[PDB]
């Protein structure tokens, strides 16, 4: 009875490179 | 990716200019932290 | 969407609450409505809450706090500003033409489409040899 | 000493106006009916001077810094004295307030009036109100100079007699202000009702010349104040050790270069130069 | 070398928690996510293919800061701030019974994976918890004099490696109820201690920033102190990261308070990858128990991002 | 004064740079073509220079729009796509079904924001009251 | 802005600056003119014509070389050879035939 | 003695001499990187008006490098050498000891990047083609909005 | 430095252009500054009042 929330799935970026 | 930590962990060539913020007063991003770490400094 | 307030005028904690309101003013120079950003202060004793004054697109092209209305670089009232230092940006004040420029500026910003310290040193070079 | 009350609690509340009209219009508040020209000639004496020799005190603001001033206290009616929460005393020459208040903690508009009264103007620093209704005798200058004496510290006092009216240019916003909300309606030694608005600026050209003058040194004072004063000096050029500091400093050597303003006069995060 | 593995997209945004992020696992097959947030809720997902969020778990009063899964992949285990632990059924998506006996917030568990069934709770009255996954009462409970934020069960199945804020990582023994030895070193609090997947290491993450991997073997010497990677700076929320290993035991990774997941590797110490790409701090970083190079990052951004390491 | 002899003789015009280039081995001020000391803030527009060299008049065509709009400013743009001097092999193909879709999801998630907002327009709710306010933190370094 | 592509209007501007000596301003706006309206002869024809009677030979030499770019009629190339024929480089001239 | 190079571009074609018994090491790595085509095709990916056009990565992004040395160098000051002027050639460089094959055309007297940056070169035809690159439209970032690209760099002779 | 004197073998001075913007400034930035002469600008102006006139 595993019933389906409200989760979605989307592809993104992982933004700009950040410094050290 | 980018490569790895190679690209990330060196500077660009060259010196500057001796001659980028977003906000005219200074530079403001978005963030989440929970709201009891937010009262606490303030308190 | 977050105003551009100097450290004069953000009240002294660097944790500050902050109330936005959409069309909660009207603009001070431009007269047109604006999100009015309202923060507390460094006393309760009168619950003034200093807030934004102008919008950002009087904020950017004044180049000016919203709240106190001086300068960003040097901190002066704006029209010390546009009289020493001179040209710049005069900017119209009358009634139909005032929101004429803000609305055309705005709309010109919104479509991408578009030296202080210079003048200032100029400004240095017509006073330091001056005689009254 | 603490602040003393003016006027008792009783004489002052939430009154109606006179009935200058046949029915009154409650969200205007106002007399409607009847004639329109006569409440544009109705002017009244004030009801009540302030005196800031027997009057003002401590208070609850005067412990809070960052506080404004009382227009109640100016005008005399404040009726409670020492838990008002506003300043009770006269503004000093440190007393500087941002552009978008006055001293009394009201906004402060971006143009005057047709009748060039009421709070003021943020797109031109005014120190200069226009005192005018001044009943002509030989004496005005005596008694305005010490009326307004009495409000603060004057840099100007012009008069003019023939016609009786005075200009009054004082050195801060915040006493010309307070010259101003305290001298509204309020009477000179003869029994009448002055008219003390701000000031159009003169047309003489001197005093054009001396209000532009000091709108540059107020710019240099605050740019002196932001740059370094190492740079203040060898841009100045009246010192000879300045100048030849300059071109020590920026030659770098090759000998007769003299680096550009823009690269000189430069202030960053890495820079070329000391820097501070 | 755009992408090697099995995923539809290089990166996914998993969304839908209304609250922040504190732990996230995979099925220990390397197929399935459940993730546990401040909203008192497991989020339930697939992993591979358009990665419907299949499942949703409530029943949880308070917020949840742990989650294992079983051998098969088939009961999970939550411990929140409720004082409880709990047992769930992913046949049903209902739960199975709850486990009582703390009297303080539960910051850690910890499931053996092969040997004997035991859930190990580590609670800030200064206790740690062992239960048996079928009775609601606690088998046993080791008593110490501080909070316990760290906890994982030995490759024996029989010492217990538990941190506090006394700053120093202790393996007791479950027969004698005493602590065997302390690998001091740290100076902050301990908030992650995941062992080695051959058995040999220790990682352990603490509130100063810095993450050091120790021995696990028996034969040693005095100072069973790796080595100490840093690069990872810690925010402005006191949270307790959780960092793991990879699969063949050669990459670390560990969230930081600035958004980005650090990798360095763990036989050299050298930062192989500085991974961006969330708001506010990460709580949660794991590899994929199969080998692939797939990582997932659960932040305090609501968030969690499901990536490649090309 | 070829290499490596030209200390002590210092170039003084553009001429005696050989064809220019100013001479590191030598230490005085060099200006291999002329001086540009001050120019006071003229307000004209930068002259810039084209792709090939040249001196480009389509900078005033430009004036005031953005980067990314399509101007025709050139008699090139007057000559069918075959015979330009470009190319001679042209994809006159319609995009894919991915990049359709692509477009297809991005109008239609921008659509949809102005359709929620005229359809707030139209028939506001009858309390503009939304009491599930949630903060918003911002990170400000000035 | 509501006759951008008069010819009349733009004519009208530049000889209201060019009878106040405003040079630079009345060039700014041939330059503007001769861009908005680049098939227009008279504007092309006063912005030569202007710049022959200001003694900027190469001036109007530039100004020709943009409006052959664009590939004029005849009368704009015969006007450009009378040019180069009355300041007497023939060669220039052969070329401009070429 | 000076050896040339040929680095044609689409903007025109410069000739440059460099000095081999002044700065040996950085001038013979430009011979190497130079005959092998390394810098064939490149882009100058930074451009600033009245400092400088510097260039040579072949992803043309400032951020890579390759010397034929390994990856990086040590450096070269010779004081007789300086930045005189324009179209004087250096190494860009991060710091001390950091050459790597990404070079420095400058195009106004800057003489406070001495003691940092070697200088191992100067332009013999073709200056008009540097004025013209410090005129070309750039960004924020200062890369040139249109196309600079180095097609063919040769020894002459 | 844009012209060039050279000798040939026919013994006379011939001026080689370096770049192309000798009789036209076209290709050069110098023609943003150029000056027109004060008598040239009268002399336009007296013909645009002429034409009015007319
Ligand atoms: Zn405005
Ligand atoms: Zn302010």
């Amino acid at each position: 009875t595993l019933t389906a929330g409200p989760g979605v799935a989307r592809p993104a970026g992982r933004g700009a490179a950040a410094p050290i | 990716v980018p490569y790895t930590g190679e690209n990330l962990a060196r500077p660009s060539y060259g010196p500057a200019n001796p001659f980028k913020n977003n906000v005219l007063t200074g530079h403001a991003e978005e963030m989440y932290i929970s709201e009891a770490t937010f009262r606490a400094k303030h308190r | 969407d977050f105003p551009s307030v100097c450290e004069n005028c953000l009240p002294e904690n660097p944790y500050v609450k902050m109330l936005k309101e959409d069309y909660g003013a009207e603009c001070k120079l431009c007269t047109r409505p604006f999100t009015v950003f309202s923060w507390a202060g460094d006393g309760r004793a009168h619950g003034r809450k200093k807030r934004t004054n102008i919008c950002l697109t009087c904020a950017r092209l004044k180049n000016a706090c919203q709240c106190c209305i001086m300068d960003l670089q040097f901190g002066l009232p704006i029209v010390i500003r546009d009289k020493a230092l001179e040209l710049i940006a005069p900017g119209p004040q009358s009634e139909i033409n005032r929101e004429y420029f803000a609305q055309n500026n705005e709309r010109a910003i919104e479509e991408g489409r578009a030296k202080t310290d210079e003048k200032a040193r100029e400004l240095l070079r017509r006073l330091a040899n001056s005689k009254p | 000493r603490p602040a003393r009350p003016q006027i008792d609690p009783a004489l002052v509340k939430s009154e109606r106006p006179p009935q200058t009209g046949t029915v009154f219009n409650i969200w205007y508040n106002k007399w409607s009916g009847g004639d329109r020209e006569d409440k544009y000639l109705s002017q009244t004496h004030a009801k009540g001077r302030c005196n800031i020799a027997r009057d003002s005190g401590y208070t609850r603001a005067d412990s809070r810094p960052g506080s404004y001033f009382c227009l109640y206290f100016a005008r005399g009616i404040c009726p409670k004295g020492q838990d008002c929460d506003y300043l009770h005393r006269l503004p000093t020459i440190h007393d500087i307030f941002n552009p978008n208040v006055d001293c009394f903690g009201r906004d402060k508009f971006a143009d005057y009036r047709d009748d060039m009264g009421g709070v003021g103007s943020f797109n031109r620093q005014n120190r200069t109100i226009y005192v005018g209704r001044i009943h002509v005798t030989d004496d005005i200058e005596e008694i305005v100079a010490r009326h307004f004496a009495e409000w603060g510290q004057i840099e100007r006092i012009r008069v003019l007699n023939n016609r009786g009216v005075a200009f009054i240019t004082y050195t801060n916003e915040a006493n010309a202000q307070f010259a101003k909300e305290a001298m509204a309606h309020q009477s000179l030694d003869h029994n009448e009702i002055l008219n003390v608005r701000w000031a159009t600026a003169d047309p003489n050209p001197l005093a054009q010349k001396r209000e532009q003058r000091r709108i540059e040194e107020q710019a240099a004072e605050a740019i002196r104040r932001a740059l370094p004063a190492e740079f203040v000096a060898e841009i100045e050029g009246k010192d000879p050790e300045a100048r030849k500091r300059r071109k020590l400093e920026s030659s770098y050597g090759l000998e007769g270069y003299e680096a550009p303003d823009a690269v000189h006069f430069a202030r960053g995060p890495n820079a070329v130069n000391p820097r501070g | 070398t755009p992408r090697t593995s099995n995923l539809k997209a290089p990166l996914m945004e998993l969304s839908g928690h209304t609250g922040e992020i504190f732990t996230a696992k995979f099925d220990p097959t390397g197929t399935l996510i459940a993730s546990g947030s401040m909203d008192r809720t497991i989020m339930l997902w697939r992993v591979y293919g358009d990665c419907e969020n299949y499942g949703v778990l409530n029943g949880h009063k308070a917020a949840i800061l742990d989650l294992q899964w079983s051998r098969d992949g088939d009961i999970l285990f939550s411990a929140s701030a409720d004082m409880h632990l709990a047992s769930w059924d992913l046949t049903t998506g209902q739960r199975i019974r709850r486990y009582i006996g703390h009297e303080e917030i539960i910051n850690a568990m910890d499931v053996t994976q092969r040997g004997e069934e035991l859930l190990i709770s580590g609670s800030d009255d200064g206790t740690i918890g062992i239960w048996d996954p079928r009775t609601k009462n606690a088998v046993d409970y080791i008593e110490t004099d501080f909070p316990i934020t760290a906890v994982a069960v030995s490759e024996a199945g029989n010492e217990i490696y538990s941190g506090g804020i006394d700053n120093d990582i202790k393996v007791w023994d479950i027969r004698k109820k005493a602590v065997v030895h302390t690998m001091l070193g740290h100076n902050d609090t301990i908030t992650t201690l995941r062992v080695s997947p051959d058995g040999q290491q220790l990682l352990s993450y603490a509130m100063d920033s810095t993450a050091r991997t120790w021995d696990i073997r028996p034969f040693a010497p005095t100072d069973r102190h790796i080595r100490t990677f840093d690069g990872a700076p810690l925010g402005l929320e006191k949270n307790l990261i959780r960092g793991s290993w990879s699969k063949d035991g050669k990459k670390i990774a560990v969230g930081a308070g600035d958004g980005t997941v650090v990798i360095w590797g763990s036989d050299t110490g050298k930062l192989l990858y500085k991974l961006p790409g969330h708001k506010g701090t990460v709580n949660c970083a794991e590899f994929a128990p199969d080998g692939a190079p797939i990582i997932l990052s659960a932040s305090s951004d609501r968030t969690m991002l499901l990536g490649e390491l090309i | 004064p070829p290499y490596p002899n030209r200390a002590g003789w210092r170039p003084r015009a553009p001429e005696d740079f050989g064809d220019g280039g100013a001479f590191p081995e030598i230490p005085v001020a060099q200006y291999p073509w002329g001086k540009n000391d001050s120019s006071s803030k003229s307000n004209a527009l930068v002259v810039q220079v084209d792709s090939e060299g040249k001196v480009d008049y389509t900078a005033i065509a430009r004036q005031g729009h953005s980067s990314d709009r399509i101007i025709h400013a050139s008699f090139k743009d007057l000559i069918p796509l075959r015979q330009r001097a470009e190319a001679g092999q042209i994809d006159l193909s319609r995009p894919s079904k991915e990049e359709v879709e692509a477009t297809a999801e991005r109008t239609k998630n921008a659509l949809a924001a102005l359709v929620s907002g005229a359809l707030a327009a139209q028939k506001p709710k009858n309390v503009q009251v939304n009491t599930k306010r949630e903060a918003t933190f911002v990170k400000y370094t000035p | 802005d509501v006759h951008p592509n008069n010819t009349q209007l733009w004519i009208r501007y530049i000889e209201a600056e060019l009878k106040n000596r405003n040079i630079n301003h009345a060039r700014n706006l041939l330059d503007r003119a001769v861009t908005r309206l680049p098939r227009v002869s008279k504007l092309w024809y006063k912005y030569v014509y202007v710049m022959e009677m200001l003694g900027d030979i190469p001036g109007t030499r530039q100004v020709f070389d943009r409006w052959m770019k664009w590939e004029p009629d005849e009368d704009a190339w015969n006007a450009y050879i009378k040019l180069e024929k009355r300041y007497g480089e023939y060669e220039r001239a052969r070329q401009i035939f070429a | 003695m000076a050896t040339d190079v040929a680095l044609e571009t689409t903007m025109g074609t410069i000739i440059l001499e460099l000095y081999n018994q002044h700065a040996p090491r950085t001038c013979e790595n430009f011979k190497t990187l130079a005959a092998r085509g390394y810098y064939d095709g490149t882009i100058f990916h930074r451009v600033i008006k009245d400092f400088m056009v510097q260039g040579g990565d072949p992803t043309g992004t400032g951020r890579g490098g390759r010397s034929i040395y390994g990856d990086t160098f040590e450096d070269e000051i010779h004081p007789g050498l300086r930045h005189t002027g324009a179209g004087i050639l250096s190494m860009a460089n991060a710091g001390p000891n950091t050459n790597g094959s990404q070079f420095f055309l400058t195009l106004a007297p800057t003489p406070w990047l001495d003691g940092k940056h070697t200088i191992f070169g100067r332009v013999k035809k073709g200056i008009r083609v540097l004025q013209r690159m410090g005129l070309v439209p750039t960004d924020a970032d200062d890369r040139p909005k249109t196309e600079i690209k180095i097609i063919r760099a040769y020894v002459v002779g | 430095g844009t012209l060039d004197i050279i000798e040939t073998e026919d013994g006379e001075m011939i001026a080689v252009d370096k770049d192309g913007t000798f009789f036209s400034t076209a290709n050069a930035t110098d023609f943003a500054q150029h000056k027109p002469d004060k008598a040239a600008v009268d002399r336009l102006v007296a013909d645009l009042r002429k034409a009015e006139e007319a």
